[PDB]
């Protein structure tokens, strides 16, 4: 019966959440790591000849000071600044505890859902 | 009607993929073939990924004519499967319209 | 004629010209890729193991020569294929191997 | 219930992909090390900066996108061998 | 006559619709040149080289100057470099920028154009 069209309706509007979330997972993850991998170290220590994007299809030269200064936007009106220990510390539970629950409500989501 | 459907996705699946290198490659020919004489003003290297190395003209228009010659293959293969798609579509399909009739 | 003779094509390769052969019957070539080398013993497992036969099997192409040199040869006869090494390398040794052969015919 | 697959596809398929994403960062390790292998300046990329100045400091890297890459894609690898065997 | 011309008519309707999501992908196509376009203007007044706050991926924003127009680089292909030099990003972009729009064009007009029959389908399938 509708038992079939609402089980395909539900994986459809499940699966494209599962999409959306790992589609912000990966931009999350680099904002961590490019930052704690690079900067953190190399430029407080020195300033050097940098890329940085003038757009996402523009891409200019740049050079950085230790600058050790960082910003974070959620939106198009409201922003904060963070030095270069407690930005990384706010910004890795938006992703290692995210996936935890976003995950579980995926992966145990779809084991539910493949009988909900 | 079973071949005719084989067909159909197999027509379907190289067609994307030829469409998809087609929209990439009206873009490069350009690039490219004012990349060939604006010297200068640019000049070829490899962005194999995140880093950087000095690359040289002939090795990429070697790459980019096995890309037109592979993409040429894949154009008769899809063709030839389409041949194949329309002489199943009288007897694979025939096959029920058969066993109804008698 | 008299004698078992054989209807392939084998040249000089495994030479014509041998005596008193050690006529055997092994059922395993060298395109079968076959697992029994000194190496490392058949496993199912990508981790680390991903081709170390690739590397074991180079001891084959010496071992089929000096496994029966060991036991004691003045030929050999095997009914499956050989890779080319180990070909020149009884042609150097003096074994008349056979690439295919009626099979029906072990007995 | 026979998840498997629903479960298995999808990663032997990024692992394969990952895979030859590791193959192709090792390709380019090489390429660096033969191919504009010159001293005085070389644009090796951290996540979105080039710094053209590595030429030995390149492997501060790729030694540890080497790692991060194969140790993590060989673990998971594992999992969804798991996740295989606890079906069958 | 008339019903099965009716009901081959669905499958034209599906397929004209999937060439309106052509034409609506057309529409959303502009947007990254567009963008560059506008952001032409940044690249003469910033090349005695200036401050600039510039996304990392999308979201994180770090301060930084920008330097050596000279080298300013545009991704293509496999893979391939695109180094700009300090007069290409004052004036000669903006020829890369007529390039890009000319394959904007390759979109809008050499598509549109054989999308009129679309619409003459359209109008056809009252008869």
């Amino acid at each position: 019966d509708e038992q079939y069209q609402k089980y395909k309706f539900m994986e459809l509007n499940l699966a494209q959440k599962k999409r959306r979330l790992k589609g912000q997972i990966p931009e999350i993850k680099q904002t961590l790591e490019i930052l704690k991998y690079m900067q953190k170290k190399k430029e407080s220590t020195n300033s050097m000849e940098t890329r940085f994007l003038l757009a996402d299809n523009l891409y200019c030269k740049a050079s950085v000071p230790p600058t050790d200064k960082v910003c974070l936007w959620l939106g198009a009106n409201v922003m904060l600044e963070y030095d270069i220990d407690e930005a990384q510390a706010l910004l890795e539970k938006n992703l290692s505890t995210a996936t935890k629950n976003l995950d579980s409500l995926e992966e145990d989501l779809d084991f539910l859902r493949d009988q909900f | 009607v079973e071949k005719y459907q084989q067909l159909q996705k197999d027509l379907s699946k190289s067609m994307s993929g030829r469409q998809k290198l087609e929209a990439q490659l009206t873009e490069n020919n350009i690039v490219k073939e004012e990349l060939a004489l604006l010297d200068g003003s640019n000049v070829v290297f490899k962005l194999l990924g995140p880093v950087l190395v000095k690359q040289e003209l002939g090795e990429a228009r070697a790459t980019v004519g096995k890309r037109l010659d592979y993409i040429t293959a894949e154009i008769k293969r899809y063709e030839s499967q389409l041949r194949d798609l329309e002489r199943q579509s009288e007897q694979q399909r025939e096959t029920l319209a058969q066993l109804q009739q008698e | 004629d008299e004698g078992f003779l054989l209807d392939k094509k084998i040249g000089v390769n495994q030479p014509k010209r041998i005596e008193n052969a050690k006529i055997l019957i092994a059922n395993t070539g060298m395109d079968t890729d076959k697992i029994k080398i000194f190496g490392s013993r058949v496993r199912v497992d990508s981790t680390a193991k991903v081709a170390e036969i690739e590397h074991a099997e180079k001891e084959k192409m010496k071992e089929k020569v000096e496994r029966i040199l060991k036991h004691g040869i003045n030929c050999f006869i095997n009914r499956q294929l050989i890779y080319n090494y180990p070909e020149q390398l009884f042609g150097a040794a003096g074994v008349m191997a056979i690439e295919h052969a009626d099979f029906a015919g072990v007995e | 219930f026979a998840r498997n697959t629903s479960r298995i596809t999808e990663l032997k398929e990024e692992i394969e992909v990952k895979k030859k994403q590791l193959q192709n960062l090792e390709d380019a390790c090489d390429d660096i090390m033969l191919a504009d292998d010159d001293c005085l300046m070389i644009p090796y990329q951290i996540g979105d900066v080039f710094i053209s100045h590595s030429q030995e400091e390149t492997q501060e890297m790729l030694e540890e996108a080497k790692k991060n890459l194969q140790e993590e894609i060989d673990a998971l690898e594992s999992r969804v061998e798991s996740i295989q065997r606890v079906l069958a | 006559n008339l019903p099965q011309l009716e009901m081959l008519k669905n499958q034209l309707d599906q397929e004209v619709e999937f060439l309106s999501t052509s034409i609506a992908q057309l529409k959303v196509v502009q947007t990254k040149y567009v963008e560059a376009k506008d952001c032409l203007n940044v690249l003469n007044k910033s090349n005695e080289g200036k401050e600039l706050l510039v996304p990392l991926t999308s979201s994180m924003y770090v301060p930084g100057k920008l330097h050596d127009v000279e080298h300013v680089l545009i991704d293509v292909g496999t893979g391939y470099y695109v180094e700009k030099t300090a007069e290409d990003a004052k004036d000669f972009f903006k020829r890369k920028i007529d390039f890009l729009t000319k394959q904007m064009e390759k979109i809008q007009p050499a598509l549109q154009e054989k999308h009129a029959m679309k619409q003459a389908v359209m109008e056809m399938m009252s008869q």
